[PDB]
């Protein structure tokens, strides 16, 4: 041949440098992977193990790598879980894919075979799962506290899991709606105190004071978001603020969100201000010359409830306004206590929501991996004509995620893929590496699962950016 | 001063070098001689793209340093006073003297002596063309022929499509400006304008001044039969200044005040027009709206924000004055004109003024339409040469054949007068019959045929088949001898060519230096 | 020293290769975007990276990328009027007229003259074109065939775009805006609306002319016999527009004497109006409560915030005019329509006509999860209604997929028969380039063009003139059987501008540059 | 012409037709010196306008 | 000259005023041929030849 | 079928490459001459072909202008042959001189 033109030279620029992403996180994988130290350009250094921080600071570049960095921000969003097993995975399919290129096949027919690969893979992945119940909140409880014992702590998980679970079961009606709002739960964190201590509330909590304006109580509130000439500009300067609350007053609101604070004293309206918009969208849902009364809200009792390790909150019960909303509050001595038990919350509410679109649980610990590239290279027999070896590729690229984990267990990877794939050619699912006893275990006696929507939105979410990527024929640089 | 970083050119090498420089701008424009010619690509300084192949256009756009170069450029200006269409044969001319007189350079030949020849060699080719000319309009004046000679030049064009219709409008509108009888034609009584929209067929001939710009008040009358014409620099209202009024109104006591100072200055100079018989006011600016509203009562119209050079050229068509001032007005400065009317173009809201003088006038303009301002552009030059064959036919009528039978009939006598001539001289005789060869030659280049089978075949027609001299056919047409074809170019044009030629040979032959300081 | 600081010309070897090599960078770098299965390309603009983006529109790249080459500008040119006027057919105008320039750049090199060559490709080019119009078959009876022409012209249209997956259910959406037209080809009649939610499958039709702006606060939901009239100003407060203009403030008082003076104005405007005559009000300004008010209790509705495609669309529908100047009562026609009523799609307020003055009209609700989605469907549903109009005005249709482009170089082959000897070459190379259109389509397949396209010449060879290529199965089939097609007007359009394109490069020998600025 | 104008910038406006005549009346007095010495020819090294 | 101007004739007189040659010894010829102005008034290329 | 198509077009177009370079040694110009003999075949007239004599195109049974039909036999089947043998041999073997 000649190949004059060479349009692959940049197919291979954008294979090695979205390859040269997933190579670094591997060794992050799992419980017992190897932890990695980043040196921010200030000089200082820090230590963590987790992979959706790390692809933060690596500060890509490459325009096709920073399509990875964005499908893990994609993964967090839907599920909030797997974020490295994802980049490990669309790592390994760009990889098969240079040894396919190299035999001469064309993407367009390798991007329209792993879509069959993608909805077949999600059939087996969905008959081998194990149906559970969304009402039951004691599968709820053992999924949420084995799951959060992986995570940095596993001392308290079971305080915070009930808090979660109840959360959502009165938000969110069991077994009915298949869709979880997770902004319509807010959790505020406070210094003193500990973790013991937690408060659902069912209307809203919020962390300003009402300071300087000494009301503090409204009942039944209707909240709402929006020298004698110089002594008498003084007069002008009050009559001016007093007119636009003249306008508020007409309308009967007691709450505003946000020399007037004795004017808004008079009118008996608390003073809640600097208020951030992302607080402002919870509130939204929750209950001058446009400001009418058809946009207030409803409240029944406003005040502000001064504890000694929860600081000073604003505790507004009985919003009677269409919608599911609650609070949690959350204590504890330190920052980094506090901090910690928020992002356990987090975690505990994305599984928790990750049962209610998909209502299931699988085995963990590569499990779902091996039977998926078990069951792909049985499929691809009977395919005939490219798809026979895009299928097996697709297949074949499945066997990273276990040979990572069995690498940072000790084990040996290249032998311990090797047997588990009898056991589960022989066997079901549960056959998987156990990480806490260091060797082949059933996964199912160690109470290690997830939920389906996690692998399901891995393949997913992964499939359509290789395809993305091989599609890309150059790029331009415009001005 | 500034003798160091000098730059010099001295000996016999610089005159080799002055021809170089010559030959690249010759080399340039050969390619583009002919109906056939290639164009060009030009690029404006600004980034504007504009692409024409008329050699007087190329010239113009051209920047070059080379001092010698800089001459080849001035000629230009000469010659589109009289030809504008050969204007690139003759810099292609140009070029083959001076190509042809490196080869005598080497002989030891001095240059001033080859200069000798050319010029004793041109007057025997000038001779030559008024043997074989032939007339038309000789004694009988008539606008039959001279209609069908300005079809042939447009078809050189992108015009060639409508280039039947505007060939008359050039006839009627040069034998309106001056007689033929009179020989006396102006450039500067003819103008051109155009504008986008509508089609090539659509051009007409309207005989004054025509400018684009809209009426007072679109109510006023659109059709003035008898001829009044009020010209000023300054609207009819109370005065205003050039740039900005500024009204000072304290409250509504100066209000009522100075409106009433204004209401009688509104119905004094509108009613003045009535007092000196005009009928038609042109002001250098507009009116307010009650200046229009006593204008529609009285039935008064005029034209509004009339531009600056716009009031010379109304006032010299029409007949008229410029008046700075009302105070000034009379019956002498009022101009004249058969009819007025504003003609829009489709639904722009241009609505260009129309001056008819509904008989014959000392002035017309051309106004062309077009989908495309740069075919309008080159519209505009496809007449300018076109006047000029019509301007050289009343001048002289009497023609010689184009296409090339004119160049190669020329060398013919040009080689036999130069065995009669013992001395040095005769090799720039000789010379020069090879250079005339060139002109004919590069149209059969242009065309996709071999250049040498051409030119030697029409040399053994002329000399055998018949006297009368025959053409090449670059059009690719049935056959050869033009004259059936009515490829025919101006006697006037043809001495043009050789007499404009042999100036600059001559000049650039004995200048020996160029000299010049550089930066210090 | 005959062109220096800055002013470059290049002589006639290279400005020959330079105005080729320009011109063919651009044909090939837009090349993989042709077909179905085209290649997509990323845009990213030099220092910001928020341009970066992918898309497979061809005339999407050609307007975002800077060309510096006079003679890759005028092929750049060509493409954005292809686009404007006629809407498809962008890629297909550009690959064309690239083909045609590598094709003659070889015969330069076996000494044929540029003018030779420009003599053979015009008489190719009638040749061409007449094979179109024997081929072309229309449908003047038997409206169930017509419509299903527009299907397959709209499913072809929508073909490499964002919506080409749900293609299947925006056929009926643009068939039926069309089909309710049933007369003159202006496209300001169908009003597209762009709302936020719901996936591309959720996209709904109105055929009352269904209004994608909210008017007033409190306004009546029914009206019988309302009067429509335009209005261009202010409704909203003073100094409109006015820049440099204060006002003295030394109390309180003096801004409650400016809203007096403000109700003054606008009473004294509402006068106007009223003078009319009219049940219904427009203006592309927004109408101030007091003045809605002063609308409402005379039964006028009060529509504000309209943009400038309203006031031409809304004249036409409802036959009313603009009416700038309102001043002058009764000197303006109004327009005519029978219910204006209230209808909420997409959790918005919308206005819908009914029985107005050439009611054929019609509107689409596009819907989306985010704008970029919105913006990138209206662009390939208002290019699919320029080729349904113009199908409605010249019902001539013809096969698309490499059909039309084979048989047009059968035809300038047979015509290579009959010639002198230079023109023959020359209208091979002509033949060469249309046979290049269904090669590159095969190649973004992943199919062997090599294959499929050589055993078209032998199909159009004896008979079998409805062949062409299929993409869904990769063989060779009936094109009128598989239901792909395309109008008529847009292959004679893309044949003529494609040859006009390539005449003006071959007529240039040498660019001059001026020393620039 | 661009050596001798006349610019006064005033609000009244009566002041405007007398303005208007001063620019004038300054070329108006300089073609009446000519006059009053009785020159029949007048040789200007600079243009003349209409 | 500097200002781009070029200037065509054969007068010697002028030629020798454009030169100004630096050199001390080829100032005094040109002396030389503004003496022979104003005596007769030409055959300054004679002289200086 | 298709990859027998193109094939045969380089096949015919060697066979136009021999009258191509009779007209080149001659002075001629070979692209008119050659582009008019396939004009000529394609629509009857099969006796045209090439005048040396007076530079141009005329019948050659007038002419008299003929050659033996084995020779022309033998050479259209020895030079496919010897291109075939040519075209079939990847790659070339060499050893050692003696």
């Amino acid at each position: 041949y000649q190949d004059r033109d060479k349009p692959a030279q940049i197919r291979f620029s954008n294979i090695s440098a979205a390859k040269a992403v997933a190579d670094a996180i591997r060794t992050s994988l799992g419980p017992k992977g190897m932890d990695k130290m980043i040196q921010d350009g200030k000089g200082d250094v820090t230590i963590t193990n987790d992979g959706a921080t790390i692809l933060k600071q690596m500060q890509v570049l490459h325009p096709a790598a920073r399509m990875l960095v964005e499908l893990s921000k994609a993964q967090d969003i839907e599920a909030g879980d797997g974020t490295t097993s994802v980049v490990i995975i669309a790592g390994s399919l760009l990889d098969s894919c240079t040894k396919l290129l190299q035999k001469g096949i064309h993407p367009t027919i390798i991007s329209e075979s792993f879509q069959k690969a993608l909805e077949k893979g999600i059939e087996i992945l969905t008959d081998m799962s194990r149906p559970v119940e969304l009402s039951d909140r004691e599968t709820l409880l053992n999924s949420a506290t084995t799951s959060l014992n992986s995570k940095v702590v596993s001392q308290y998980s079971s305080l915070l899991s009930p808090m979660s679970v109840n959360a959502v079961m009165k938000v969110i009606d069991p077994a009915t709606a298949t869709s979880v709002d997770l902004r319509d739960i807010k959790i505020v964190k406070k210094l003193g105190g500990t973790i013991d201590d937690c408060e659902l509330v069912e209307g809203l909590v919020l962390t300003q004071k009402v300071s300087n304006s000494g009301i503090t109580r409204v009942e039944k509130a209707k909240i709402g978001l929006i020298y004698a000439q110089m002594d008498r500009v003084l007069r002008e300067e009050r009559a001016y603020i007093l007119n636009l609350v003249k306008q508020i007053k007409k309308t009967g609101c007691n709450v505003l969100l946000i020399l007037a604070l004795h004017f808004l004293n008079k009118m008996k309206i608390m003073v809640i201000k600097d208020i951030e918009r992302e607080d402002i969208e919870f509130i939204c849902k929750t209950i001058i010359d446009q400001f009418t009364a058809d946009m207030l809200g409803s409240a029944e009792l406003a005040e502000e409830v001064n504890l000694n390790g929860s600081g000073k909150l604003l505790k507004i019960t009985g919003c009677a306004s269409p919608g599911k909303t609650v609070t949690i509050v959350v204590r504890g001595s330190n920052k980094l206590v506090i901090e910690e038990a928020e992002r356990s919350i987090h975690d505990a509410l994305c599984v928790i929501r990750c049962l209610v679109k998909k209502r299931a649980l699988i085995a963990g610990g590569g499990a779902p991996e091996i039977e998926l590239a078990l069951r792909l290279t049985e499929y691809s027999r009977t395919l005939s004509g490219m798809e026979s070896y895009c299928v097996r590729a697709f297949a074949d690229a499945m066997e990273v995620i276990p040979s990572t984990l069995a690498e940072n267990a000790g084990l040996n990877p290249i032998s311990t893929v090797t047997e588990l794939r009898n056991r589960h050619a022989q066997g079901e699912k549960t056959a998987g590496i156990n990480v806490r006893k260091g060797g082949i275990s059933n996964i199912l006696e160690e109470l290690v699962v997830q939920p389906l929507l996690v692998s399901v939105s891995a393949l997913t979410l992964a499939t359509e950016t290789v395809r993305s990527i091989l599609k890309i024929d150059d790029v331009v640089n415009t001005r | 001063k500034d003798q160091d970083r000098k730059s010099r050119l001295m000996g016999l090498e610089a005159l080799k070098s002055h021809i170089m420089a010559a030959k690249a701008v010759a080399n340039t424009m050969r390619t583009s001689l002919g109906p056939n010619g290639l164009d060009k690509m030009m690029v404006d300084k600004d980034g504007d793209v504009t692409v024409t192949n008329d050699g007087a256009t190329i010239l113009s756009m051209m920047d070059v340093d080379h001092q010698i170069a800089k001459l080849m450029v001035e000629l230009s200006k000469s010659q589109d006073d009289e030809i504008g269409d050969g204007t690139t044969g003759v810099v292609v001319l140009a070029g083959a003297l001076l190509e042809e007189a490196e080869q005598l350079l080497d002989r030891g030949i001095h240059p001033i002596r080859i200069a000798d020849g050319y010029e004793q060699a041109a007057r025997v080719a000038i001779e030559h063309l008024d043997k074989i000319s032939d007339s038309v309009l000789v004694d009988i004046k008539d606008t039959e022929p001279l209609i069908q000679t300005a079809k042939t030049t447009l078809g050189s064009k992108v015009v060639n499509s409508c280039h039947r219709q505007m060939a008359e409008i050039a006839v009627n509108a040069v034998l309106t400006v001056a007689d033929m009888e009179r020989r006396d034609v102006d450039f500067e009584l003819i103008k051109v304008e155009g504008k986008v929209g509508g089609r090539l067929e659509d051009t007409k001939l309207i005989k004054g001044v025509i400018v684009d710009k809209d009426f007072s008040h679109p109510q006023m009358p659109k059709k003035v039969e008898d001829a009044k014409i009020a010209i000023l620099t300054c609207p009819f209202e109370p005065p205003k200044p050039k740039t900005k009024h500024k009204l000072d109104v304290t409250s509504v006591e100066d209000y009522k005040a100075l409106q009433k100072y204004e209401k009688e200055k509104f119905e004094e100079m509108i009613q003045q027009i009535k007092e000196t018989g005009a009928n038609l006011a042109i002001c250098q600016w507009g009116f307010d709206d009650e200046a229009n509203h006593l204008l529609l009562q009285n039935n008064l119209p005029a034209v509004r924000w009339v531009g600056g050079p716009e009031i010379e050229l109304i006032a010299i068509a029409t007949g008229g004055r410029i008046v700075p001032r009302f105070s000034e007005l009379t019956a002498e400065k009022l101009g004249f004109a058969g009819l007025v009317q504003e003609i829009s173009f489709g639904t722009t809201k241009d609505k260009m003024l129309v001056i008819e003088q509904c008989k014959n006038s000392r002035a017309v303009t051309i106004f062309i339409r077009g989908g495309n301002k740069m075919i309008i552009e080159e519209a505009k030059r496809s007449l300018h040469d076109a006047l000029c064959v019509i301007r050289n036919l009343i001048r002289d009528n009497r023609v010689v054949y184009g296409g090339g039978a004119a160049e190669i009939s020329c060398a013919l006598a040009v080689s036999q007068e130069a065995d009669k001539c013992p001395t040095l001289e005769q090799y720039a005789m000789r010379a020069f019959a090879d250079a005339l060869e060139v002109i004919p030659m590069a149209l059969s280049e242009n065309s996709g045929m071999n250049p040498i089978q051409t030119m030697t075949e029409v040399r053994a027609r002329q000399v055998k088949e018949m006297n009368p001299a025959l053409g090449i056919d670059c059009l690719h047409k049935g056959t050869n001898d033009m004259k059936q074809q009515h490829v025919i170019e101006t006697l006037i044009g043809k001495k043009q060519q050789i007499s404009l030629a042999t100036q600059m040979v001559r000049m650039i032959l004995k200048i020996d230096d160029i000299r010049k300081p550089g930066e210090s | 020293n005959i062109f220096k600081a800055g002013a470059d010309e290049e002589r006639a070897e290279t400005a020959r290769l330079t105005s080729f090599i320009g011109a063919i960078a651009i044909g090939d770098l837009v090349k993989s975007t042709l077909g179905p299965k085209g290649m997509d390309k990323i845009l990213l603009s030099s220092g910001r990276d928020a341009s970066l983006m992918v898309t497979n529109d061809g005339a999407t790249i050609l307007k975002n990328i800077g060309v510096d080459n006079p003679a890759a500008k005028v092929l750049v040119d060509m493409s954005r009027v292809q686009d404007d006027e006629v809407g498809d057919g962008t890629t297909s105008v550009t690959v064309l007229a690239a083909e045609l320039l590598r094709e003659a750049e070889s015969l330069i090199a076996k000494k044929i003259h540029p003018q030779t060559i420009i003599a053979g490709w015009r008489e190719a080019t009638k040749a061409a074109r007449e094979a179109l119009l024997s081929s072309a078959v229309d449908h003047g009876s038997d409206e169930v065939k017509f419509r299903q022409d527009l299907m397959n012209i709209a499913g072809t249209t929508l073909s490499s775009k964002l919506l080409t997956h749900h293609k299947d259910h925006f056929t009926k959406l643009a068939v039926e805006a069309v089909l309710r037209l049933k007369g003159s080809g202006n496209l300001e009649a169908i009003h597209i609306i762009k709302k936020l939610g719901g996936s591309l499958a959720d996209s709904y039709l109105d055929e009352g002319f269904l209004l994608d702006k909210k008017i007033g606060v409190n306004q009546p939901k029914r009206i019988e016999n309302a009067k429509i009239l335009i209005a261009n100003t202010g409704m909203d407060t003073d100094k409109i527009k006015i820049f440099g203009s204060r006002v003295r403030v030394d109390s309180t008082a003096k801004v409650a004497e400016i809203e007096h003076a403000e109700k003054e104005k606008m009473k004294e405007k509402v006068e106007r109006i009223l003078k009319h005559g009219i049940n219904c009000f427009i203006n592309r300004q927004l109408i101030y409560n007091y003045p809605e008010q002063l609308f409402g209790a005379a039964g006028v509705m009060a529509i504000e915030h309209a943009d400038f495609a309203g006031v031409e669309r809304l004249a036409l529908v409802t036959g009313g005019e603009i009416a700038s100047t309102f001043d002058h009562p009764e000197l303006v026609k109004l327009g005519s329509c029978k219910l204006i009523e209230e209808v909420m799609i997409g959790e918005d307020k919308l206005i819908h006509f009914s029985g107005v003055a050439l009611g054929e009209a019609c509107t689409i609700v596009l819907r989306g999860a985010t704008q970029q989605i919105l913006d990138e469907a209206e662009r390939s549903l208002h290019d699919a209604l320029c080729v349904l109009a113009q199908t409605v005005k010249d019902s001539r249709t013809v096969y698309g997929g490499g059909c039309s482009e084979m048989l047009m170089a059968h035809a300038v082959t047979q015509l290579a028969n009959r010639t002198p000897g230079k023109e023959a070459v020359a209208m091979e190379s002509y033949a060469k380039a249309l046979r290049m259109l269904p090669t590159i389509i095969a190649d973004n397949a992943g199919y062997d063009s090599a294959d499929l396209v050589a055993q078209l010449r032998a199909a159009h060879s004896e008979g079998n003139t409805t062949a062409g290529l299929d993409m869904r199965e990769g063989t060779i089939g009936d094109m009128a059987i598989l239901g792909i097609t395309e109008s008529f007007q847009v292959k004679r359009q893309v044949l003529l501008s494609a040859a006009e394109a390539a005449e003006v490069i071959l007529r240039v020998d040498n660019i001059i540059k001026a020393a620039p600025r | 012409a661009e050596k001798d104008n006349a610019e006064i910038r005033v609000h009244t406006v009566e002041d405007y037709q007398a303005i208007v005549d001063a620019e004038w009346n300054i070329l108006y007095d300089k073609l009446e010196k000519i006059h009053h010495s009785g020159a029949k020819v007048v040789s200007s090294k600079l243009p003349i306008g209409d | 000259d500097g200002r781009g101007k070029a200037t065509i004739s054969n007068d010697g007189a002028t030629i020798l005023k454009l030169l100004d040659v630096v050199h001390p010894a080829a100032k005094t010829l040109v002396d030389i041929a503004k003496s022979q102005d104003a005596e007769v008034g030409d055959g300054t290329t004679s002289v200086t030849l």
